[PDB]
């Protein structure tokens, strides 16, 4: 069986610039099987209110899902996805680069 | 909205091609289905056409023509058993059966050596009616419904006796009046001219 | 290997009675379904079951309810007969639905005649007529006609039987019944059917003839108030013998 | 018009973990998602405005038996597919069938099966066969090549039925579907130059990098194309600088019929 493993790709909606409200984007993709485990995180800890779309389909059989919150960007707080898979021995992190 | 046409009656002779019409104006098309349905019986897959061009199998093939929404059943060298109801059904945009009323086939057979006569059938002592057959007459006749409500008159009716091979017409009159005879018990339907009524007493 | 079976064949209801029926696919099938046929008009859908375990309705749904019990039953239930739903009803089923080229197949069918009142239901008359002398001379073939006359609903299944053997070869019955009063909505039918042979068969003294008419009427549940007798479900049958 | 889609999956799990649903069906126009099922809720339902606002409930209620009945089809197909495999454990069963009305106005079909998200049985709807990726995939292929009709019958669906739900579709989200946002696009250092679009849509596009009116395929990184989450989307394309020598490099972007070229002094 060939499990494929998930990109994670973190950015933001629109160009961010601090005090400005925005959204910050997760977007997993490409991964099979469909189960998946995904965790917006600020400064480490679990954000509660984030909001994702529905299970998604791709033409060459793999999944996507885009993960996404309200939030204003500071110079001090960092932002981050965490994300869990099968493919996955333990969670991976991808911090948000801007 | 949706719509299916065929002819409600069909009659060709024995041995002959007969080619039946349906025409469909839907929402959308999945592929057009014939059924045959004997009188008092289960209808039953004839065909299926979803792409234009004719199919054949055995003596019927089924033709499609989507661009014009048409189709035919066509029986080559029709037989008595081909008598039956042909029903025409097509699939729609969500995959629903919308059916035509059906085309009812009738099958005139061929008589070889015509003998029409009509004959008074012997009295029952359990029946006050009298009983005449008009029988072995040529397809070509036509039986009519009696204009006396007291006389009775049924259908022409296709006997096959399977050992010799024979086919006959007849249609059976019948009544309990006192002037009815079998000399006039056909008089209201167009019977051959050579017609034999053998004497009475 | 039965195929889709159904009961019962025929039903005489009055208006408001209950009804139910049974349908059974032995092919594996997913997908049945419920229909009546009307004359004038091509098959209407009731009820169907894409499925086991999911029913909806079809074109007709009102008067009707349906229970897919399991994946190889499905009835049909009427819950209080109305005079229109005097009808032909069949049940079908198929592999799947929404496969396309998947056809249908048919159970034999459910004839089915509502009435306000059963006062005019009757049992037929069946009488047996014996050939004509002028015929057998004429033809060498000899035509017995059996008549079934004065029964209502057309509930009724003739055969010919010679030597306690039903026959077929050499039988041609009315495919329609003919309508005593053809003004009259309720009229009374007649049926009549020919059982020719030759001649030297029929001069045989020992062979016999017999013309035998089922007929599905009431049942022990139905109320019954006339004069007349019951007219319940039975066999009327009349009988000849060969004449040398 | 542009060239627009549509396509329906199907995704069936056969020792699902315990809530997720055995079997999963959801419909797309382009990338849109237009309707959705599955075996938890047993319904159909719009997945866009448009859709819930142009078909009647009598559209929705017909597909629910349907899709009931697909399910269970399915579930049959990957019980057998494992079975032949002597698969132990949870395994995945996939569907895709759809098509494409092109810009030119010509059109495309497309149906094909996946086991565990590799290819299992694609349909060429011009030869009419199935073409299977290995044994057991052609016990399957024999059994449905058998049922000719079958097979014209999905040369019809993809070809007639298909492309008329797909206008149909068109029509109902045009103000959606058919609209122009132009991207906005820009260029900063990161040592390579990062070339940045967003806000566009559609979300077909096409960035690149050229150096001294040539262009290097080979040395461009390219970014995918995101979802922005407001209906639109953001791509960008990075080259890396040669700090011993300078050049000319500039981005060209082209989006819905126009050209762009930013060129870095
Ligand atoms: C709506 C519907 C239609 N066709 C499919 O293959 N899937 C679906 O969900
Ligand atoms: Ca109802």
């Amino acid at each position: 069986m060939i499990q494929r493993t998930p990109k994670i790709q973190v950015y933001s909606r629109h160009p961010a610039e601090n005090g400005k409200s925005n959204f910050l984007n997760c977007y997993v993709s490409g991964f099979h099987p469909s189960d998946i485990e995904v965790d917006l995180l600020k400064n480490g800890e679990r954000i509660e209110k984030v909001e994702h779309s529905d299970l998604s389909f791709s033409k060459d059989w793999s999944f996507y899902l885009l993960y996404y919150t309200e939030f204003t960007p500071t110079e001090k707080d960092e932002y981050a996805c965490r994300v869990n898979h099968v493919t996955l021995s333990q969670p991976k992190i991808v911090k948000w680069d801007r | 909205g949706q719509n299916i046409d065929q002819p409600t009656e069909m009659t060709a002779t024995e041995g002959a091609i007969v080619q039946i019409n349906c025409t469909y104006q839907t929402s959308g098309f999945n592929g057009l289905f014939w059924y045959q349905q004997h009188a008092g019986e289960a209808p039953t897959f004839l065909s299926y056409n979803v792409l234009d061009g004719l199919e054949e199998k055995g003596r019927f093939s089924s033709f499609l023509s989507r661009s014009k929404g048409y189709s035919y059943l066509l029986l080559k060298e029709l037989q008595m058993k081909d008598s039956a109801s042909y029903l025409c059904a097509v699939k729609d945009s969500n995959y629903q059966l919308i059916w035509g009323a059906g085309t009812k086939l009738i099958i005139k057979p061929d008589i070889q050596n015509p003998d029409p006569a009509v004959y008074q059938l012997r009295d029952s002592k359990s029946s006050d009616k009298s009983v005449c057959l008009f029988t072995d007459f040529d397809s070509q006749t036509n039986v009519s419904q009696s204009k006396d409500s007291d006389v009775y008159i049924t259908d022409k009716c296709v006997l096959d006796m399977r050992s010799m091979d024979f086919k006959s017409n007849s249609a059976v009159a019948w009544s309990n009046k006192s002037d009815f005879a079998c000399a006039n018990a056909f008089n209201n339907s167009i019977i051959p001219e050579d017609t034999f009524f053998p004497s009475p007493e | 290997n039965a195929g889709v079976t159904q009961t019962p064949k025929f039903q005489v209801l009055k208006t408001g009675q209950s009804m139910t029926l049974q349908c059974a696919q032995d092919m594996n099938h997913n997908s049945m379904y419920w229909y009546r046929q009307d004359p004038g008009m091509g098959l209407r859908l009731i009820y169907y079951s894409a499925s086991e375990g999911t029913t909806d309705k079809g074109e007709v749904p009102n008067g009707y309810n349906v229970s897919r019990l399991n994946k190889r039953e499905f009835s049909l239930r009427l819950e209080s007969a109305a005079p229109s739903q005097t009808s032909v009803y069949f049940c079908a089923s198929s592999v799947w639905t929404g496969e396309g080229s998947g056809e249908l197949f048919f159970g034999e069918g459910s004839r089915l005649t509502v009435l306000e009142d059963l006062k005019n239901v009757f049992p037929p008359e069946v009488a047996v007529f014996e050939p004509s002398e002028a015929e057998i001379s004429h033809t060498q073939k000899a035509t017995l006609v059996c008549l079934a006359t004065g029964f209502y609903p057309d509930h009724v299944e003739l055969s010919w039987w010679v030597n306690g053997k039903e026959v077929h070869s050499g039988v041609c019955t009315d495919p329609q019944p003919l309508k005593e009063q053809p003004a009259l909505n309720d009229s009374r039918y007649a049926l009549s059917s020919r059982l020719r042979v030759s001649a030297t068969f029929w001069q045989n003294p020992r062979n016999h003839f017999r013309c035998q008419v089922q007929f599905y009427g009431l049942s022990e549940n139905d109320e019954w108030t006339q004069d007349r007798a019951k007219p319940v479900t039975q066999i009327v049958s009349a009988e000849a013998w060969g004449r040398a | 018009m542009r060239t627009h889609s549509l396509r329906y999956f199907r995704l069936g799990v056969s020792d699902p973990i315990h809530g997720v649903p055995e079997f999963i069906s959801v419909g797309y126009v382009d990338s849109h998602p237009i309707t959705t099922y599955d075996s938890v809720t047993r319904q159909k339902e719009p997945r866009a405005p448009w859709m819930a606002e142009n078909l009647a409930p009598d559209h929705w209620e017909r597909y629910t038996q349907l899709l009931r009945g697909w399910q269970q089809m399915f579930k049959v197909e990957l019980k057998r597919l494992q079975r032949h495999y002597n698969h132990s454990g949870s395994h995945t069963y996939q569907r895709m069938i759809g098509c494409e009305l092109l810009e030119d106005g010509s059109t495309t079909g497309f149906l094909q099966y996946a086991y565990d998200g590799q290819d299992f049985l694609i349909f060429n709807k011009d030869t009419l066969s199935w073409l299977a990726v290995d044994n057991v995939a052609h016990t399957i292929k024999q059994a449905w090549e058998a049922n000719q009709h079958e097979l014209l019958y999905q040369k019809n669906w993809l070809e007639e039925e298909c492309i008329a739900w797909l206008k149909r579709f068109l029509e109902y989200g045009k103000d959606t579907l058919q609209r122009t946002e132009p991207p906005l696009v820009r260029v900063n250092r990161k040592t390579a130059l990062f070339c940045k679009a967003h806000g566009f849509y559609p979300p077909e596009i096409y960035m690149t990098w050229m150096k001294n009116g040539e262009e290097i395929v080979q040395e461009i990184d390219y970014g995918d194309i995101l979802p922005s989450g407001d209906g639109t989307y953001q791509a960008w394309a990075s080259i890396e600088l040669d700090p011993q020598s300078s050049n000319l490099y500039s981005c060209h972007v082209e989006h819905s019929g126009v050209h762009m070229v930013l060129q870095v002094p």
